[PDB]
């Protein structure tokens, strides 16, 4: 994940970028396992920060019983609503999200 | 022994569980084809199909049971932590029982009026400390230990009494657990009847939801449908008046007069009348009805058939017709213009379609990359999983903003090709 | 293998004609009008066959006197007082209605449930006359468009 | 017809203002800007 920031920071090198293309082959296995978002962490910038991926907790997620309520949720979201809190909304929607698959582990 | 055990298995299948359940509903109704009259069963096949009726009759309604075991286990108290989180948070910010002292509405918010004194008050939902939070947000200002105390084998009395109860106040107050009750309570009469009891085919309004876009196509609509039936009430106790005041020879139900000849000259009875008739004509009430040959007022008679023969029997079709077909043609734009708006600029950034396909293939890996939008509920995860201790200063940082619930930091119209050239 | 049988018999051997279907394709917007709504038409079918496996229940528990396709009682006085008979009576009178079941039926004139004959009639001549025929036109029409 | 003029009105109010009438976008390129843009910069009844 940090060689990774450093292509994604710094690109456009050939000393790196042939780092860049030296041996990377658990990288690739490296892709469930890492999430890369975008946020404004108070740079009055863009922020690409990175973090790993519970993989376990994430096959907890790729059960259905809440990608229709997810895809559910996307209609309602498109549909209407105070426009700024629809991220709140999104926010609440998660924390229900994290509560389903809490109690959908022990099955 | 195995109590808790099987407890999985309930709401593990228990959409398979309801699937089964309504699959029985159909070969329940299915053998009342079968009937003759006095109330016969006939069974022209291997004669121990009533038996098994006799089986069935009970076994579906055990299935049904079941039913409502596996949801009492799944989609129960994940609405009740959703409406716990949302009263903590809510008298958190604003200390409603304590400072607003809501109206008589909110039934539902008034309820929670009785759970405020609850011992284990979050009992699935977070922690109890936002209790002692808020007293210190409001206590001193107008009663500290007065609104603390406000808030606050061997099962022989340590259980949570009136905390349960608020919970089964709210648990009644369901739509689907009281759509099942009712199937439950439909299934009852097993034992009692099949009077009702093979009714128990509406549940498909709410099993398949295929059908359900032409069920949402009427029920849109039909907020005017009442008033359409309105309308053709009073445009037929309209025309229950003239005929009344003005043709009852015209009037003959007779059976050619020779009988004891029928002619409403009741108001009452001529409106229902056309209420049966003329509504159910066709081809006019001038059919079911005297024709004149040589009346005085037989143009009158006439020009009033020509005027219900279209205001009736064209209009009113047509208006029922024209708006089912206008609630497609909504319901489809509806649709698809919610898909497109997916379909579209990003959500999150939500800028141009075009604009991260600028670079070949980039505005679909852009979502899949830069918004991803399950990795930010993951991050959610990642966060609510570790320590504040190891936290990066983007991570305290970006959790410290959710802890004040704010959500500043989602990239509006800056994303990361609109960062740098 | 449709040709075959002008050797064999034109039983069916001049019914060739089906093949129009794939001949032009001016005729296949209208086939094709159709065919991609009629998952849901076969719907509508299996909801027209339940509505009226329900609305056989109820005069066959209720007004079986006023079940009569009798000739007038004075001949083996006929009414349909079994379910599935009335059901397929419905089927094959109260679909092809368009004047309503109340039509092809007894008609009150003095019954206890008179009002409550009436208001079957009614909402027959509602809900299905009304409703259904347009379900399909308005399907055909949003097709249509 | 007239489900279509209906809508068409309701997007024409819910689009860019009436008074600048330039981008419901515009002023929402800042986050929450443009409903107070109307509600400030036009704010109608406030003329009146
Ligand atoms: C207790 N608790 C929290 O306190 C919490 C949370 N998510 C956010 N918070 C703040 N979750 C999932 C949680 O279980
Ligand atoms: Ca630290
Ligand atoms: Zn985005
Ligand atoms: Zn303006």
């Amino acid at each position: 994940v940090l060689l990774t920031n450093l292509s994604e920071h710094m690109p456009n090198d050939t000393r790196l970028q042939t780092f860049l293309e030296l041996a990377e082959s658990v990288l690739n296995y490296f892709q469930p396992f890492l999430g890369r978002i975008e946020i404004m962490g108070s740079a009055k910038r863009i922020e690409r920060v990175y973090f790993e991926i519970s993989e376990s907790s994430r096959t907890q997620w790729e059960k259905p019983q809440v990608k229709e309520s997810k895809r559910q949720f996307i209609f309602d979201v498109v549909n209407e609503g105070g426009e700024k809190e629809k991220m709140e909304l999104f926010v609440n929607f998660c924390e229900d999200t994290i509560f389903e698959m809490q109690l959908a582990a022990q099955i | 022994a195995y109590q808790q055990k099987l407890l999985n298995y309930f709401a593990r299948n228990f959409y398979n569980m309801r699937m089964l359940a309504l699959f029985v509903a159909f070969a329940i109704n299915f053998i009342l084809l079968f009937y003759k009259v006095v109330h016969y069963v006939l069974e022209e096949s291997s004669g121990y199909m009533e038996p098994t009726l006799r089986i069935l009759a009970i076994l579906h309604t055990v299935i049904s049971f079941f039913c409502i075991i596996g949801y009492y286990c799944l989609k129960v108290p994940l609405v009740i932590f959703k409406r716990e989180k949302e009263v903590a948070r809510k008298l958190e910010f604003d200390g409603l029982y304590i400072t607003e002292q809501p109206s008589e509405d909110d039934i539902k918010g008034q309820w929670d009026r009785l759970v405020i004194n609850t011992q284990s008050f979050p009992n699935n939902y977070w922690d109890k400390f936002v209790k002692r939070k808020v007293m210190d947000k409001y206590g001193e200002f107008y009663g500290r230990d007065r609104i603390s105390e406000l808030l606050g084998s061997a099962v022989l009395n340590s259980i949570d009494v009136k905390y349960q109860m608020w919970k089964l106040g709210v648990v009644f107050t369901d739509n689907s657990f009281l759509y099942l009750a009712w199937y439950m309570t439909m299934s009852v009469l097993g034992h009692y009847n099949n009077f009702f009891f093979a009714a128990h085919l509406l549940d498909i309004a709410m099993g398949f939801k295929t059908l359900r876009t032409i069920l949402s196509s009427v029920t849109h609509n039909g907020k005017q449908l009442v008033l359409t039936v309105g309308l053709l009430a009073v445009v037929v106790y309209l025309y229950t008046v003239v005929a009344f005041n003005f043709f009852r020879k015209f009037y003959n139900k007779s059976e050619d007069g020779d009988t004891p000849d029928m002619k409403c000259d009741d108001m009452l009875t001529c409106y229902m009348f056309h209420m049966y008739v003329g509504v159910r004509a066709g081809g006019g009430i001038g059919d079911e009805i005297e024709d004149p040959a040589g009346d005085e007022y037989e143009i009158y008679r006439i020009i009033f058939d020509i005027t219900f023969f279209f205001f009736v029997i064209v209009i009113l079709l047509a208006i029922i017709q024209g708006l089912i077909i206008d609630a497609f043609g909504e319901l489809r734009d509806q649709q698809e213009q919610v898909k497109e708006d997916m379909e579209t600029k990003c959500f999150i950034c939500g800028i141009g379609n075009d604009y991260f396909d600028t670079v070949p293939h980039g505005f679909e890996t852009h979502t899949l990359q830069e918004h991803n939008l399950a990795n930010y509920l993951f991050f959610l995860m990642y966060l609510i999983n570790k320590d504040e201790t190891e936290h990066t200063g983007q991570e305290s940082y970006v959790w410290k903003m959710y802890q004040e619930r704010c959500w500043e930091f989602f990239p509006a119209g800056d994303c990361f090709r609109k960062q740098y050239e």
